[PDB]
DNA sequence: TCCCAGCTCCCTGCTGGCTCCGAGTGGGTTCTGCCGCTCTC
RNA sequence: AGAGGGAACCCACU
DNA sequence: GAGAGCGGCGGAGCCAGCAGGGAGCTGGGA
């Protein structure tokens, strides 16, 4: 119920850290799967001209 | 303590092997030549230096 | 510091006393380990004379900040003569144990700031690491599942609907 | 050498079995269910 | 001549095995067999 | 007058 | 005997493989 200007109350700080950890985890995770998909697509259709 | 248990076990194994080999001929052994401090000392040094937490033969 | 102090004080002695006695025979030979002794850290030169080794000297000369370990062994011999002769080899050297810095068995234990500066050591240095071949090494705590307690889980594609483990 | 001497006809089977391991592991070290080729210090060989 | 019971053969379902798992880059460290026993000066 | 190796592991950057 | 050199000591998803289960023909007897 508090803005960033008023300051998050320590329970709100902990819950906000719990929320942001999910985004950090997703950013760390999705890269390998996307890179594998890109490599497979390119190796499938590299010579179509 | 996890390392020291196995390393003391290896020290006891080497002491037993040397003592059995020496008394199979019937002679009485000596304790200082039976104990090799190299196992404990170099094993602890290796496990702390390299970070491979185990024996030298099993790095994987 | 407390983990290493408890290790040196209790766990080494407990591991030594916990190991079974050595029985080996034609004549019955028994080996028993009674008490351990750990000295202050020291360095033997090529002459063999022992001298106390400072952590700064260990860092500079690429040595290992370790202490000798001595154990008491009692050897009872039985040569089928119905009597046994017991021989004790007190303070038998069995290896070198590296010492965590600023622990209760370090040479920097309990020293004042002036003494630390005279030994060329930072008073603000917290300690808690090992010097192995001159390099400072730190042991990182490892998480593991707790023991001796019953847990109940459920797997997705396993044949077991509910499993309990201990 | 053992073929010239003749051996005992089961040492030949043992040596061919060990020769089979040595030749195949040079081509492929990652055979499942078999011991890995070892030269030194707990590090397996790098096959072709 | 013809009706059954037994053998033959193909499909279906299941289990075990094998291969894969982002692109670059800058530092650091340890390790590169060892005990031994015949052999040589 | 072009020396001059390698593997493993850890930490870090985008 | 010292020096020494070599001899020995995790998870996910396509294929192979087997096993069990019906059609279907064939010899024996109605």
């Amino acid at each position: 119920e508090n803005s960033y200007l008023a300051g998050l109350t320590p329970t709100e700080f902990f819950f906000h850290a719990m929320g942001g950890r999910e985004g950090l985890i997703d950013t760390a995770v999705k890269t390998a799967e996307t890179g594998y998909i890109q490599r497979r697509l390119i190796k499938s259709m590299e010579s179509v001209m | 303590a996890f390392l020291f248990r196995g390393m003391f076990k290896n020290l006891l194994k080497e002491v037993r092997i040397y003592a059995q080999k020496f008394i199979d001929r019937g002679k009485d052994f000596n304790l200082e030549l039976a104990i090799k401090t190299r196992i404990i000392s170099d094993g602890l040094k290796y496990s702390l230096a390299t970070g491979n937490w185990g024996d030298q033969k099993k790095a994987h | 510091l407390d983990s290493f102090d408890e290790f040196i004080q209790m766990s080494v002695q407990r591991i030594v006393e916990d190991a079974p006695p050595i029985d080996l025979q034609p004549p019955r030979y028994l080996l028993k380990f009674e008490q351990i002794y750990l000295s202050k850290p020291t360095h033997w030169e090529r002459d063999g004379a022992p001298s106390p080794m400072m952590p700064n000297e260990a860092r500079l000369r690429n040595l290992t900040y370790s202490a000798p370990l001595y154990v008491d062994i009692t050897k009872t011999v039985i040569k089928e003569g119905e009597e046994q002769l017991q021989t004790q080899h007190q303070k038998t050297f069995i290896g070198k144990i590296p010492i965590m810095l600023r622990s209760t068995y370090c040479l920097l234990n309990g020293l004042t700031d002036r003494d630390l500066c005279e030994l060329n050591e930072c008073p603000l240095d917290p300690g808690g690491y090992f010097i192995i071949n001159g390099s400072e090494k730190v042991l990182i705590a490892q998480e593991k599942m707790a023991t001796n307690t019953v847990y109940v889980f459920a797997k997705k594609d396993s044949k077991y609907a509910y499993t309990g483990e201990c | 050498r053992n073929e010239q001497n003749g051996a005992a006809a089961h040492v030949i089977a043992e040596d061919v079995k060990l020769l089979q391991f040595h030749v195949a592991t040079m081509v492929d070290n990652e055979l499942p269910g078999l011991p890995r080729a070892m030269q030194k210090s707990g590090r397996p060989l790098k096959s072709l």
